[PDB]
Order: structure tokens, then C-alpha cells, then sequence
């Protein structure tokens, strides 16, 4: 508990890289979030957007 | 770019599209700037048999 400080900076850390890694997997209000399933499943211009 | 059509593959004549004619016969890129025109000619293109 004296090194509270230090450990709470890497935690920090390594909580933001593992939530910008976790909103890879979020839709946006997308078809998917797996880039080559929407490429298989669509007309050119929807997966354009 | 002037040709005579089957109504149904109108449709095939416009960005992105896949069809016999966007396949095999007449394609438009993507990003075409421009005009699709067309009327129907079942008197002066088509005969008996």
C-alpha cells in the first residue's frame, strides 16, 4: 500500500490499451465489427458504408 | 456509351453493381460523374419470334 502510486500508473495504462483493444470488437451502429465479414456480405457502396 | 438493354439489367448500369453486363459486357467505375439514360424501344428493337 506505500507504492499505491506507482502501481496505479501502470494500471492506468494498462486499462486504457485494454479498452481502445475492447472498442475494436463495438459496431457503431454498423452491420458488424468483423471488417471482412461486411466485405463478404454486401454491395460495394453499403460496405463502403 | 450507347447500347441497346433488357429491362431487368438497368439496374446493373450504375457504381458498384455485379451482373451480366457490370460482369461481362459494360462497367462503370465507383466513383463515375455523370448521367444513365435509357427508354424502351420494344417497337423499333424487337419482332415476332
Amino acid at each position: 500500500s506505500a507504492l499505491g502510486k506507482l502501481q496505479d500508473v501502470v494500471n492506468q495504462n494498462a486499462q486504457a490499451l485494454n479498452t481502445l483493444v475492447k472498442q475494436l470488437s463495438s459496431n457503431f451502429g454498423a452491420i458488424s465489427s468483423v471488417l471482412n465479414d461486411i466485405l463478404s456480405r454486401l454491395d460495394k457502396v453499403e460496405a463502403e458504408v | 456509351d450507347s447500347f441497346v438493354i433488357r429491362g431487368d439489367e438497368v439496374r446493373q448500369i450504375a457504381p458498384g453493381q455485379t451482373g451480366n453486363i457490370a460482369d461481362y459486357n459494360y462497367k462503370l467505375p465507383d466513383d463515375f460523374t455523370g448521367c444513365v439514360i435509357a427508354w424502351n424501344s420494344n417497337n423499333l428493337d424487337s419482332k415476332v419470334g
